[PDB]
This record gives structure tokens, C-alpha cells and sequence, in this order.
């Protein structure tokens, strides 16, 4: 899974569940292997200039 | 893939289904590739 965002997150993942997705159903948290932990994915800052 | 969700609830109805809502966790995915048409109950006898 490829992207582009800013990796701490309070969303209570079950066991089963390994990412989060959002009302757009882009991904907004993943689990991370080897270490487990729930990552919250923030999209990078963009805007109009 | 032969997918098993499960789900444990505690209830204190005498004889039927109780009347609700438990979304089902999934327990396991197993890849057994198997045709599957039949199945069977196993369960345990009491002896005296
Ligand atoms: C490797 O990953 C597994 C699950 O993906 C995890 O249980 C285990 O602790 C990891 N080991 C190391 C050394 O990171």
C-alpha cells in the first residue's frame, strides 16, 4: 500500500482490524507490522495559493 | 478461503433466540481450496 501522509492515534482497533478508513474511504490509520502499533495518516498540507 | 467469524454472548433467555444486535468478529480465514456442499454438528455424549 503506497502514500503519501504524516504518521500517534486514540482509535480502538480491534484485533482483527489492521487499517482505518474514513467517510471519503481513503485510509486515515494503519497498523504497522513487526511492531503492531495503529498509526493515524494525516494528508500533508495543500492548498490554493 | 473458508472464512469463520464468531461472536460470544452472554444471555439469560430460557428457550429461544434473543431479540437484538451482535455484529460478528472474524475468528479465522483458512486457505483449505476445498470443494464444500455438507456439513456436519459434532457433538459430545454424556456417559454413566
Ligand atoms: C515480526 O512481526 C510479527 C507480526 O508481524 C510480530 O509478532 C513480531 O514481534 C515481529 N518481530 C520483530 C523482531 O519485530
Amino acid at each position: 500500500l503506497t502514500g503519501t501522509g504524516v504518521l500517534e492515534s486514540n482509535k480502538k482497533f480491534l484485533p482483527f482490524q489492521q487499517f482505518g478508513r474514513d467517510i471519503d474511504d481513503t485510509t486515515d490509520a494503519v497498523r504497522d507490522p513487526q511492531t503492531l502499533e495503529i498509526l493515524d495518516i494525516t494528508p500533508c498540507s495543500f492548498g490554493g495559493v | 478461503y473458508f472464512k469463520i467469524y464468531s461472536k460470544h454472548t452472554p444471555i439469560n433467555l430460557v428457550r429461544d433466540l434473543p431479540q437484538g444486535f451482535s455484529a460478528l468478529e472474524p475468528l479465522v480465514d483458512l486457505p483449505i481450496g476445498i470443494n464444500i456442499t455438507r456439513f456436519q454438528t459434532l457433538l459430545a455424549l454424556h456417559r454413566s
